[PDB]
């Protein structure tokens, strides 16, 4: 066995390398340390950390929201701090259960819960930008910065974005650990069993095929480490035996193969379309589809199976039964 | 009324799935299936004749070249015309189109199956500042082995018929990573060097095992053109001789486990 | 038929079984003994498949099921139309999956490369094993099983987590979930990562590993490195089953009540009670 | 953490759709037993002598009984709701037909309530039909009741800990989750489905595209509602001791037919007794109890499904004493 596909066994230390970006060197702070058994499965440098106007106003924005959250969570438990930790994940910050449609909502009913989701909201705008700028000062593309830009597209779909084509802020997801739990449950209920939503079916495809192609993906490469396969941007440039055998290992298995580019480009387009189909499905989700089991059935879709106890019918559509 | 409802038992949600299914196997087929072909296309045959025209599903299934311009200089352009040409000494068991073909000579030195290299650019791969990234610590005197870990320099090199080979004389390491790579080794009873990848080395605290290849096959493990520096192409005549000792090192390893 | 670099990797031998009788190619395919179990296999499988499904009401292949016996028939056989077929098929698939397997590692010896492949592959076919065999070994009959259909199987994985009131609170299923979200996170942030170093665009040249590594340190304080992320990937892709496994192995054997109310081990400690 | 195997398990869809009853024999057993402390009924007297409405001086609700056959349902009456404390829990010592103690009131109407039960909600309680011990097992105060706030523990022989009491804030939480099977669904499903008939627990619409007029803003139920009935539908499947598969097929929880079982019919009847209890008998009831019954809004205590199923999906496993009694039901 190549041991060395497990844990580094001869770590090397040597001087740090800081590669120059076109702006923001200088906001750089902290001094890396090493750690001996982070580097046995991975690189033992921790820090330094770049620390731009993003940066800061993420974090700004986060806490913010994340202190709204804790304080109205405190609120929960009349700010006992031992029933605080005992209850935490049971304790939330929720979005308005009476029907206001669009209207703003009084802060003890959501008023809360939408100023912690402009906030968070802020936050995530804020890193979207460091994570796209870090790219252009570096010299690099901005694939990250797109595949991040549709996970907050789904955010926001969830969050509020779908809350206004169907005009109710009562539908956006709860703040906490259970009660964001809870929503899923709520709103699968509310619009037919998500089961029987196409985009739920892509959404599951594609997080599924992430974890087929980041285990096939990931166990390739470590098959090919002997070659260094690993150091993936010279194998584009310069096809060596790693890739070589990377691709006929599966050509041959299957009846056709990627490139060592391709093959990241099938990964991170596989990763986009979770969020993108699991967009659409949000927005076609109360706005032009309100039962997803009856739309499959109403387009022959679903499946159908012999009473096994005998059916039953609805008892409030028999004469003369109460309301 | 219905909010999403069409004309003549249309509605809005069924059309945006077949628009769906149409951009995926848009992107998948016309694009990364294309994208995948960037290398080893177009393919070979038994001889394709035909040196006028070129056939038109070769022109259809290949995408429009793209170049990188190389950090150091230099452009790459995929896909391009790379035919192999070393001679391969393999011979063909059948007539059969795909039948295995058989190693003529010996299969470690003639670079065949398991034992074959890419050809790869005779060039040292670089830093971002230019240096020699894969370099032995003789060179690479800012880098220490980390406290804590065997240090291999001196402990003996056995192979897999348990015989002592050599001694470890140096550690090769990534510049650009910080990572070790390479054991260099004296052969013993050969005055020569020899680079191991770690890959194929299990690091005790009194030896280092390495069971790819036989205590002899040392011998002629690929030189280097020099003593402090390899090329990428150089790097893969190295890895793939070990590897190549997996199917080859003994009769007895081709043939089926049970 | 062949890749331009190809011809040079195309020897004999390898092989765990049957030496050179097996060992060829078809088109690009190698076959080896296992390729011949598995299209064996496949065969009999989507055979029995096909005589089942014409016995069945429709054709619409969102509506097939070939479904498990009912639970009075235990570990038995059962008839073919009321579970039999089911229990044939399962049979053919797990001869497919583990002669796929084998397979693979067949090919990975003839290139000389490590077998983490074949290896990561057992992680589905172990999960597949949990929810088809063992899970109904425990339970004591084969109706507690899955069915074949492409929508009828969402209706049983649906009731499943339903007769446990809320599944979301199963703690299997809370890391089984996390390692689903991160590890499709990681595979784009990996994807992304690689990309935009080869691909900067405008005509700006292509970056480095350094340019890799100062990436991430700059906007997460820390870069794992190239061969680490592979490592990382394979490992946070197998714990989507293998931690999720021992959710699935609890419900029922090891738990009858609802999920939420296995979380009384901390809320009714009696300190804070 | 965990319940040791085997499991016994049901079926109630068709094969292959993972519904069924999954239960942990231990817990039955231990359910069974509790169950079984049922006393058997009383021996059959002949009926002699004219009716007690001609003998006694203040019976109105059973005056068709004669004397021996009165004295037998007495007896049984004590024996299910006042056996440690007897008669004298509703009389005068001196006095039989003496209203003086609030107990006799409370038992005029409970005979009415119990033979109401028996005769209009058949639909529900069957030929099994229900006895005072149903509720009270063997105790004045039920040990399954429910006020307009969740209180705890759900059975009130047990003592509270500081936490559980209804005043202690801190602990509104955890009173609602224990009557939610744990969950942290925000809404009290008795007060709002259980007290009363104003809400409506039907949620999902019955067609596939959203109808315009209804779809739109403040025309919307709010989401909540859907919360609330999963809320409702918890506290039910912890009541009876089963889960979802019980009653529904998840494949789509608002059909009936072939997507719905008997028990979601019987169910769905349970409901509306449960309304007709609360509302029209058990509610009223604040008017004759003492304050140290009442709840922090002057409420009676109330019922829902858990005072009469206790965690078993029949009460006490169908036991049933209703050819012993017909005085309690069913009057024609
Ligand atoms: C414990 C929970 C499970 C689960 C829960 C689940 C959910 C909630 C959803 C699915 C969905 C899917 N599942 Mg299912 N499932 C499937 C296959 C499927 C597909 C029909 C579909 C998308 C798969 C995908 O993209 O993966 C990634 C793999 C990729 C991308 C490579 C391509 C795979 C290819 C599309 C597979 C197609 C298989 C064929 C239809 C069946 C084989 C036919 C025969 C005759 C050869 C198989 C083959 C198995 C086996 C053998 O165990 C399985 C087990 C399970 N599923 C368990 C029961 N699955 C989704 C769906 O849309 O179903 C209607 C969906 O929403
Ligand atoms: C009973 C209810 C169920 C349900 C209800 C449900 C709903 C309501 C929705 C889904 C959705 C989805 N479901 Mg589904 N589901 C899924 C899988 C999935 C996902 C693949 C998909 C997309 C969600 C996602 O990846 O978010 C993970 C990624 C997220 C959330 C993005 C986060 C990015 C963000 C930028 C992170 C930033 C965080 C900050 C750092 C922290 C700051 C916070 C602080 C400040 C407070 C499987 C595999 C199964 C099986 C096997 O049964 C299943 C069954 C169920 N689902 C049941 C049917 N599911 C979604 C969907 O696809 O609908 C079509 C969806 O909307
Ligand atoms: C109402 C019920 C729900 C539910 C009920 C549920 C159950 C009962 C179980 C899960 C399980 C799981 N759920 Mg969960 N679920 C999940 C996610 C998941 C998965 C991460 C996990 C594993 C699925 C699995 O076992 O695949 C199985 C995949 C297999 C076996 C792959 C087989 C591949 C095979 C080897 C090869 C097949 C090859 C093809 C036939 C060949 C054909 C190919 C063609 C091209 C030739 C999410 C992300 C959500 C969200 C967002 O809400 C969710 C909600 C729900 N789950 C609802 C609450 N879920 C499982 C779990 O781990 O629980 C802890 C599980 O047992
Ligand atoms: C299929 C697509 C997947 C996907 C894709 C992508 N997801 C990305 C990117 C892409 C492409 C980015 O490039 C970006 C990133 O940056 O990666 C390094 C990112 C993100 N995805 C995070 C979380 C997440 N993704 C989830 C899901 C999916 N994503 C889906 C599955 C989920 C789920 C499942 O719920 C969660 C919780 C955060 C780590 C991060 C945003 C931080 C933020 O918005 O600021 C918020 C501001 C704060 C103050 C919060 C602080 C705490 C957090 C944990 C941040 C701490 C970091 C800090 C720097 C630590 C320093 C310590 C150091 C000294 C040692
Ligand atoms: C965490 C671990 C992850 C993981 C890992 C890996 N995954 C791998 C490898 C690794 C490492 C490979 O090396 C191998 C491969 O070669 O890559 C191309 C592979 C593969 N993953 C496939 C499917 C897949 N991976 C899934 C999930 C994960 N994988 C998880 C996420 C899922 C779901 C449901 O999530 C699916 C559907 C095939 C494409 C391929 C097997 C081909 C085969 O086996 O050929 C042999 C079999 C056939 C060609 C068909 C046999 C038909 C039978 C006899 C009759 C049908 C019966 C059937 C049960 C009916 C079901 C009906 C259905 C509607 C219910
Ligand atoms: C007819 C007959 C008798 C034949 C005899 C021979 C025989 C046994 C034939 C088998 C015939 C059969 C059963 C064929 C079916 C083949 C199968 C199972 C195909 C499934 C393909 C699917 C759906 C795969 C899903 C995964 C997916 C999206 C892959 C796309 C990208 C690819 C190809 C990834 C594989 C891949 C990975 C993962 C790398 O890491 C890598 C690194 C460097 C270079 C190349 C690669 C590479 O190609
Ligand atoms: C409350 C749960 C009671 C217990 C315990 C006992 N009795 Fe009772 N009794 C109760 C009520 C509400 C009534 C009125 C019945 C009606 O139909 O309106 C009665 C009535 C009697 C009578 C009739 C006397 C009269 O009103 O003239 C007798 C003789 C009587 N009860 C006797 C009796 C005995 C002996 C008991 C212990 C075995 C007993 N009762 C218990 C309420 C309750
Ligand atoms: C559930 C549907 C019940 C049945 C059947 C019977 N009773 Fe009941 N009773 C029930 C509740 C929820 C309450 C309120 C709690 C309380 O303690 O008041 C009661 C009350 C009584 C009382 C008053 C006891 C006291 O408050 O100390 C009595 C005397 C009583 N009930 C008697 C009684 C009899 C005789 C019944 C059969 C004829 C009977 N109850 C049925 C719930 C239910
Ligand atoms: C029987 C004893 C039941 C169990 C166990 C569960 N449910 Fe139920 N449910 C039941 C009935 C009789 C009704 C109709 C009530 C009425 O007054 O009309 C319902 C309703 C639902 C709904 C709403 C469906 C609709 O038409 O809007 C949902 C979403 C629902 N039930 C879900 C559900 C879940 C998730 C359960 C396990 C926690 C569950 N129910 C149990 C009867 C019974
Ligand atoms: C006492 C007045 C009851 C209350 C309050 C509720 N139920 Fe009930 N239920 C009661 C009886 C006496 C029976 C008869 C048992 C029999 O053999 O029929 C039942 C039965 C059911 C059933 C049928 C269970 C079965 O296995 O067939 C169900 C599903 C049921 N009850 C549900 C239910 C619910 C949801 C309730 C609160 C709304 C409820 N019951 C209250 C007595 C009483
Ligand atoms: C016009 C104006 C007024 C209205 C528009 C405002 C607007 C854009 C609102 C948008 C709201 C949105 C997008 C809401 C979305 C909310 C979502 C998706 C919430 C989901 C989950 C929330 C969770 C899990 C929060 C849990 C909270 C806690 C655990 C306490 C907070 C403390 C922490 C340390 C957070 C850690 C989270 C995790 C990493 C462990
Ligand atoms: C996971 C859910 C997938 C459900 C698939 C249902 C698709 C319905 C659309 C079918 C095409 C329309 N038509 C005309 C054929 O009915
Ligand atoms: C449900 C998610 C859909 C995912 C689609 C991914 C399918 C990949 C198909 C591979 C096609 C291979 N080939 C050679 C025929 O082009
Ligand atoms: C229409 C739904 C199709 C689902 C995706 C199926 C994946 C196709 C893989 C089969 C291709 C096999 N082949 C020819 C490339 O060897
Ligand atoms: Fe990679």
């Amino acid at each position: 066995a190549d041991y060395q596909t497990i844990y580094t066994q001869i770590q090397a230390r040597g001087p740090h390398i800081t590669v120059s970006g076109e702006w923001g060197d200088n906001d750089r702070v902290g001094k890396p340390f090493y750690s001996y058994w982070l580097g046995k499965i991975g690189d033992a440098q921790i820090g330094p950390i770049y620390l731009g106007a993003s940066g800061i106003a993420a974090f700004a924005f986060g806490s913010t929201a994340i202190l709204i959250i804790l304080f109205n969570m405190a609120a929960e438990v009349h700010f006992d701090p031992l029933q605080f930790f005992r209850q935490f994940f049971w304790l939330g910050l929720y979005p308005p259960k009476a029907q206001y449609g669009m209207g703003i909502p009084p802060l003890h009913d959501g008023g809360w819960w939408l100023m912690a989701g402009l906030f968070m909201t802020l936050s995530l705008g804020s890193w979207w930008i460091r994570v796209y700028s870090r790219a252009r000062a570096l010299g690099l593309g901005t694939h990250i910065a797109w595949n991040f830009a549709a996970a907050i597209f789904f955010v926001l779909c969830i969050g509020c974005i779908h809350p206004t084509l169907v005009g109710s802020w009562s539908e956006g997801v709860p703040f906490g650990i259970w009660p964001h739990i809870d929503w899923l449950t709520a709103f699968s209920i509310r619009y037919g069993n998500f089961y029987y939503c196409p985009w739920h079916g892509f959404s599951i495809g594609f997080a599924y095929g992430c974890g087929l192609l980041f285990a096939a993906h990931g166990a390739t490469i470590l098959a090919v480490a002997r070659f260094g396969g690993d150091r993936e941007i010279e194998q584009i440039t310069d096809r060596g035996t790693a890739v070589e055998r990377a691709a006929l290992f599966w050509r041959w298995t299957i009846g056709f193969n990627a490139t060592i580019e391709s093959v990241h480009r099938w990964g991170w387009f596989f990763s986009l379309m979770v969020m993108v189909s699991a967009s659409v499905g949000i927005l076609l989700t109360g706005t032009f589809v309100d039962n997803w089991y009856l739309w499959c059935v109403k387009h022959g879709a679903a499946p159908d199976y012999p009473a096994y106890l005998p059916a039953t019918p609805d008892p409030a559509s028999l004469p003369g039964a109460p309301k | 009324m219905y909010h999403g409802a069409l004309a003549q038992h249309l509605d809005i949600a069924q059309l945006v799935w077949y628009a769906q299914w149409l951009v995926i196997w848009t992107v998948v087929l016309l694009y990364l299936r294309r994208e995948d072909r960037r290398e080893g296309y177009p393919l070979v045959e038994p001889l394709g004749l035909v040196k006028l025209a070129p056939e038109d599903g070769q022109v259809y299934e290949l995408p429009y070249p793209k170049t990188f311009v190389l950090p150091h200089g230099g452009t790459v352009t995929v896909p391009r015309r790379r035919p192999e040409t070393r001679e391969l000494k393999l011979a063909q068991t059948d007539g059969f189109e795909g039948a295995p073909l058989q190693p003529t000579g010996n299969p470690l030195v003639d670079a065949v199956g398991p034992a074959s290299y890419a050809e790869r650019a005779e060039v040292v791969d670089a830093t971002v500042d230019g240096k020699a990234k894969i370099v032995p610590l003789r060179v690479a005197t800012d880098f220490s082995i980390a406290e804590g870990d065997v240090d291999p320099r001196g402990l003996p090199v056995v192979a897999a018929d348990g015989v002592e080979a050599g001694t470890v004389t140096d550690l090769w390491v990534d510049r650009s990573e910080h990572y070790f790579r390479y054991l260099e080794l004296s052969v013993a009873g050969s005055a020569r060097t020899a680079l191991i990848p770690l890959g194929f080395c299990d690091v005790k605290k009194d030896k280092i095992v390495v069971t790819s290849i036989l205590s002899e096959q040392f011998a002629n493990v690929p030189r280097l053109q020099s003593r402090d520096q390899i090329t990428l192409r150089e790097e893969d005549k190295v890895s793939a001789y070990y590897a190549g000792g997996l199917l080859y090192a003994t009769p007895e390893r081709a043939e089926s486990l049970l | 038929a062949l890749l331009s670099f190809e011809r040079k990797y195309r020897v004999r031998g390898g092989t765990l079984i049957g030496g050179d009788l097996f060992d060829f190619w078809v088109g690009p395919y190698f076959v080896g003994f296992f390729g011949v179990s598995a299209i064996f296999f496949i065969f009999l499988g989507v055979s029995l498949i096909g005589y089942a499904a014409s016995q069945g009401p429709t054709w619409d292949p969102f509506a097939i099921s070939i479904n498990p016996p009912d639970l009075k028939y235990g570990l038995g056989a059962a008839p073919l139309l009321e579970g039999g077929f089911w229990q044939a098929i399962t049979v053919c698939a797990l001869g497919a999956f583990i002669s796929w397997m084998l397979r693979e590692v067949e090919i990975s010896r003839k290139l000389g490369i490590g077998w983490h492949v074949p290896l990561a592959f057992c992680v589905p076919i172990f999960m597949f094993c949990v929810l088809q065999v063992f899970r109904p070994l425990l339970l004591g009959s084969w109706g507690h099983a899955f069915p074949y259909g492409i929508l009828s199987h969402l209706d049983w994985v649906n009731n499943f987590g339903y007769q446990y009131l809320n599944w979301h609170y199963n703690p299997g299923h809370m890391s089984s979930v996390s390692f689903l979200f991160v590890n499709a996170m990681a595979l784009g942030l990996h994807g992304g990562l690689i990309l935009s170093v080869a691909n900067p665009g405008d005509g700006d040249k292509v970056k480095t590993a350094e340019h890799e590594n100062q990436y991430f340190r700059d906007v997460v304080g820390y870069s794992i490195g190239a061969l680490s992320i592979h490592r990382l990937g394979l490992f946070l892709a197998s714990n989507i089953f293998l931690t999720g496994a021992f959710g699935t192995i609890a419900s029922g054997p090891f738990w009858t009540r609802g999920w939420p109310e296995w979380w009384g081990w901390w809320l009714d400690i009696p300190f804070w009670s | 953490c965990f319940e040791p195997p085997p499991a016994t398990t049901t079926q109630t869809g068709f094969r292959g759709l993972s519904m069924g009853e999954v239960l942990h024999p231990a817990t039955v057993k231990a359910k069974k037993e509790r169950d079984a402390q049922y006393p058997p009924a009383l021996a059959a007297v002949k009926a002699e002598g004219p009716p007690v409405s001609q003998v006694y001086k203040n019976v109105k609700v059973l005056g068709n009984l004669t004397e021996a056959e009165f004295l037998r349902t007495m007896t049984a009456i004590t024996e299910w709701v006042s056996p440690q404390e007897g008669c004298t829990y509703c009389h005068d010592e001196n006095n039989l037909a003496s209203e003086a103690k609030y107990p006799y009131v409370v038992a005029r109407r409970m005979l009415e309530m119990t033979r109401a039960i028996n005769t209009n909600w058949t639909q529900h309680v069957a030929q099994t039909g229900v006895t005072c011990y149903t509720c009270h097992r063997g105790t004045p105060l039920p040990p399954y009741v429910r006020y307009l706030e969740p209180t705890l523990p759900l059975n009130n022989r047990e003592t509270p800990t500081h936490v559980e009491r209804v005043e202690t804030r801190s602990g509104y939480v955890v009173r609602l989750a224990k009557y939610t099977a744990y969950s942290a669904l925000n809404y009290d499903p008795f007060t709002m489905f259980l007290a009363n008939d104003k809400r409506q627990v039907r949620v999902v619409p019955q067609t596939a595209l959203p109808l315009v007029g209804v779809s739109r803003g403040k025309e919307r139920r709010p989401l909540s509602d859907a919360y609330a009935t999963f809320a409702l539908m918890m506290s039910i499947s912890d009541s009876l001791g089963t889960n979802c598969t019980f009653c529904h097929n998840a494949q789509t929880f608002e059909s009936w037919g072939k997507k719905s079982t008997p028990q979601r019919a019987i169910a769905w009847w349970g409901i509306r007794m449960v309304r007709d209890l609360n509302m029209n008998y058990l509610a009223p009831l604040n008017a004759s109890l003492p304050a140290s019954r009442l709840g922090r809004q002057g409420e009676a205590p109330q019922a829902d499904c858990r005072t009469c199923h206790q965690g078993v999906t029949k009460p006490l496993f169908g036991a049933s004493r209703l050819k012993d009694y017909p005085e309690l039901g069913p009057i024609k």
